[PDB]
This record gives structure tokens, sequence and C-alpha cells, in this order.
RNA sequence: AGUAUGGGAGAGGAUGGUAGAAUUCCAGGUGUAGCGGUGAAAUGCGUAGAGAUCUGGAGGAAUACCGAUGGCGAAGGCAGCCAUCUGGCCUAAUACUGACGCUGAGGUACGAAAGCAUGGGGAGCAAACAGGAUUAGAUACCCUGGUAGUCCAUGCCGUAAACGAUGUCUACUAGCCGUUGGGGCCUUUGAGGCUUUAGUGGCGCAGCUAACGCGAUAAGUAGACCGCCUGGGGAGUACGGUCGCAAGACUAAAACUCAAAUGAAUUGACGGGGGCCCGCACAAGCGGUGGAGCAUGUGGUUUAAUUCGAUGCAACGCGAAGAAC
């Protein structure tokens, strides 16, 4: 827009934890309009490392969130033909999704029989720190 | 750095003229 | 291995390349670092960006002497002048002072023509 | 109109001496792999030792701030500091000669830069020339080197948008705001304020002009003298003549051809002219095409025909909402 802004659109918490983290990365995983395919994928997920370690999902998804999520991003700006790549600050949303997709996409390549169950082993190792979405976010870079 | 044999002249009369209105 | 620690900057600034040299108060030279060791092979040396790196490499170079005392001298217009002394800051180089020495003449030689474009 | 006396300002001119910054080169100390340049690269320089820094010398040119709405000069033009010679201008009134004045065809003097002749000098810059790029082509703009020249002394040349595109001299005709050199008055009470001259700027009444504009520094109202013009091109050209070492300069037509060439202003249109704004136009995000197989339209080739149209966006699953007869 040129003239006016506009409000960014609130999504409704999830029915089953009432939590709007979990409604974003639903509609993160979710593709082709198909939600009920990711919202099994969610829950089986969230209940696999729940109850590993028995406690309520949501602190534990939220907590291991913030630990993968980046603060800073370069981008490429043109003055005379070159890069000079340089960080600049973002807000906290472009943080979140940034996280979620690295998160989605390290879940994905990884090999075992069902999405939830890799994701679940995924969500693990980056929380404990073994896995490879804390690995793509790089400090220096 | 570069000359300007000519110029200095009529760029400090337009600065003047410039700079009294 | 000197060690005398009253090491002098140079840090000459051109449009098209920066140059830093470390050298004591006498003059005789102790380390220098250039955009060319760097390895942009272009107009990407003038960036400011460069001699930022080009004078933290002639520091670390140079601290092997023991260089605290700091003496820096800028000659010449253009960008990446004031980047070198940040760096040089950054790494945590204490001031002695900071000063503009750049010659100009007074009515030397005819300079060249006018670029038209 | 001019002379003598006492004061003032100034890059006015000629000659000589002297100072600093900066560029180039010659070494010397340490150090040394890149340096230089363009929208992008290369020509070029450097491991013999590059570039940067420091110290000592050699040479040439120009005088950074002061510097200005300045100042001086008939014009061209004149800027570091000091010394010598010299021209002009402004200012106060006392005396002095008493029209001794203005202009001026021929003539004569000076006259930017470039160019020419003789003998020196040559740091930087740079016609011609060489190489590397870009372009379909580059002979040029761009980059790297570089000879005449730019400098000095003695002469020639006598041309410029040599412009205020406005000849010299004299007298008269509303105002407002600045500046430079003098003189006078008021409380030099303080760089203050008010009037008088000689220069230099910005608005503006009357008036003038086709308009733009000028407007006490007239392009206003008047007088004296000189130069110059009679549609565009041919043409400031041919011939003749004068001057010059040369380049060339001055004076200066005709035949022929056209019915236009011009000045100022008005409305559109355009601008790789400057500002302003909007648009799923850019930035962010999601999903595609361009790659694979098939359906469909078009361009090409073939055939007896492969019926005819639509052709940048705005033609190509378009006329055709449906060709086995
Ligand atoms: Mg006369
Ligand atoms: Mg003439
Ligand atoms: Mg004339
Ligand atoms: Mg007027
Ligand atoms: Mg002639
Ligand atoms: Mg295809
Ligand atoms: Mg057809």
């Amino acid at each position: 827009p040129r003239r006016r802004v506009v409000a960014a659109r609130e999504i409704l918490p999830d029915p089953k934890f009432s939590s709007q983290t979990i409604a974003k990365f639903m509609n993160h995983v979710m593709q082709d309009g198909k939600k009920s395919i990711a919202e099994s994928i969610v829950y089986g997920a969230l209940e696999r490392v729940q109850e590993k370690n028995k406690v309520d999902p949501v602190e534990f998804f939220e907590t291991t969130l913030e630990k993968v999520r980046p603060m800073v991003e370069v981008k490429a700006r043109r003055v005379g033909g070159a890069t000079y790549q340089v960080p600049m600050e973002v807000r906290p949303s472009r943080r979140t999704a940034l996280a979620m997709r690295w998160l989605v996409d390290a879940a994905a390549k990884r090999s075992e029989k069902t999405m939830a169950l890799r994701l679940a082993g995924e969500l693990l190792d980056a929380a404990e720190g073994k896995g490879a979405a804390i690995k793509k976010r790089e400090d220096v870079h | 750095k570069r000359e300007f044999y000519e110029k200095p002249t009529q760029e400090r009369k337009r600065k003047k003229a410039a700079a009294v209105k | 291995t000197r060690t005398v620690s009253e090491g002098v900057a140079h840090i000459h600034a051109s449009f098209n390349n920066t140059i830093v040299t470390i050298t004591d108060r006498q003059g005789n030279a102790l380390a220098w670092a250039t955009s060319g060791g760097q390895g942009f092979r272009g107009s990407r040396k003038s960036t400011p960006f460069a001699a930022q790196v080009a004078a933290e490499v002639a520091g670390k170079a140079a601290l092997d002497y023991g260089l605290k005392n700091l003496d820096v001298l800028v000659k010449g217009p253009g960008p990446g002048r004031e980047s070198a002394v940040r760096a040089l800051g950054a790494v945590g180089y204490k001031i002695n002072s900071i000063t503009d020495v750049t010659p100009i003449p007074h009515n030397g030689c005819r300079p060249p023509k006018k670029r038209r474009v």
C-alpha cells in the first residue's frame, strides 16, 4: 500500500489447547487447505513429546520454539553493483515465522515412518540441542 | 582536480546574483 | 620484537582504494594491509566494508610488536575514511589523537581536464 | 575647459630581487604483493623490487584563505612579498589665462587566445600520433602513454559572442533599498544618524516599444558630429589592389535561384528536463510457466487442396456455443 497501512489479520486460538501459537503452527504446516491432516500431525507430535517427558505441550512447545528463533536477518541492498550484506532489525513475528518454517522443513527432511513421529523427533532434537534446525540458524552468517 | 579557466567568474557572479535575491 | 609501543597509523583514503600502514613515529614501516590482499578485486575495494577489515588485520599484525599508542593520519577524500578508526577502536586500541592532515596545494600544477561524462 | 598649492584610494604599467604550499625526478631508511583505471574490463606499472611513510636535493609553472553585491584601466586586461621609475582618478577653495571646446572622413597607436621567425627552458597539462574498451560500424566521447604548444627575450600577425549584441559629448525630467572613495552637519555622547559629489547594483511612476523590456548608468524629452542598413542564398565569395615570411587580413561585386527568410508572444504536443501522486506497479508471502508426456491454436515445409480471416501490449482453447457425411 502507498496511502494507508492495513491491520494484521488475527487468528482464532485452537480448540484443544486455546493457544494461538499452535494455531499458527498448524496453519504453517497445512497445505492445499487440508487442515485436518495438519491438526492430526501436530496433535500426534505434541502428545508424543508429552508422554516422553510429562509436561503439558504448550509450555514445552513455546520454550523450544524460542530456542531456534533467530534475531536478525540479512538482505541485499544494491548501491554500486555490490551486495554489501549487512544485518537489519526485524519484529518478533517475522522471527517466529522463520523459526516455524525452518523447523517444519528440518522435520520434513528427516527419516521416519510418519510425519508426526519425525516432527516429534525433530522437536526433541531442537529442544535438547541435537537438532539440525538450530544448526540452520547461525549467529555470524 | 580539474580546471575551468572561463567558468569561475560566471560561477561567482551567479553565486552573488542568487544570494542577493 | 621491538616493543617500543608508539607506532603511528597512516590511513590513506582514495575514491578507488584505501591504504592503511602501521609504522613507528620515526617512519620505519612495521606492518601494512590493503584491500588488494582482501580479495574483492575491483570497485568493491573502495567500499567502506573492506577498509575496516584491512585496518583490523593491520592492527592484529602490529600487536605482535605491542602497539597501543595510536597516531592516526587520514589523507584524501572518499568513502571508508571513517570506518578504519572505527574498527581500530572496535578491537580496543587506546587513542592519542585524531586529526585531518590531507595536503591541499597552494596553486599547484595544472589539473587534468573535466570528464564530460 | 585648463594650471599651482595641500590630502586620499587602488590586482594601472615596466624592471629587479625574494618566500611558502603542491606535482615530477634522483637517491637513502624500514617495509613489500599487488598498484593504477572504468557503468564493467583491458592496455600500463611491480619480486631487478610495486603502492604508502619518513629524511635530503634538482628543476619548471602558478600565487590556496584574505576574495567581495569588490577596486584600477580607453579597450584588450590586471591578484604571493619587497625595492626603483612612471601614468591616470577622486577630494576643499584660494589664486591664475580667459572660449583656449565637442566630434572627427583619410592617418596613426594599442589590441584575448591561437599561429609564425630567431636563441633558451621544459615540472604539470595537452592538438597530432600509438594501444585497450563500447557500438552492426568508432574514425569520437572513456582509459593508458605522449610530440609541437602552454614559459622567457627580441619581432611579425591584427583576428573573437573583441557583448551592455546599446558610438562620443551636453542639458532637463517621481520615488524606494544596498555598496566603494571623499567632503559637510548633528550629541566623535558609541562602528551612530542626516545631507553633497564622483563610481558601481536591485525594484519602480510618467514616457517609449510590435512584444520582451528600458526607465537619472534610458531603449524618456532635445542639440552637435561620425559610422552603418535597404528580401533570403550566392557571399564577406570571384577578379583587381594594399599589407604579411607564411597562414591570411582589409576593400569588395555580378550572373543565377526562391516567394519566402525573420523577431516577440499564444494554445497544444514532446523532452534519456526538475518537483507531486496513483496502480498486485516495486518490497514481503503463496502457487505457477520456461524442463517432461498429452490436448489445443499459430508460424514454417510438403501436398491436389491442406478454405478464408484475426498479428506488440490490444493475434495465437481467437470468428468456431463443439470439420467422420
Ligand atoms: Mg576626436
Ligand atoms: Mg569583426
Ligand atoms: Mg558588433
Ligand atoms: Mg525599472
Ligand atoms: Mg576574402
Ligand atoms: Mg511445455
Ligand atoms: Mg489459418
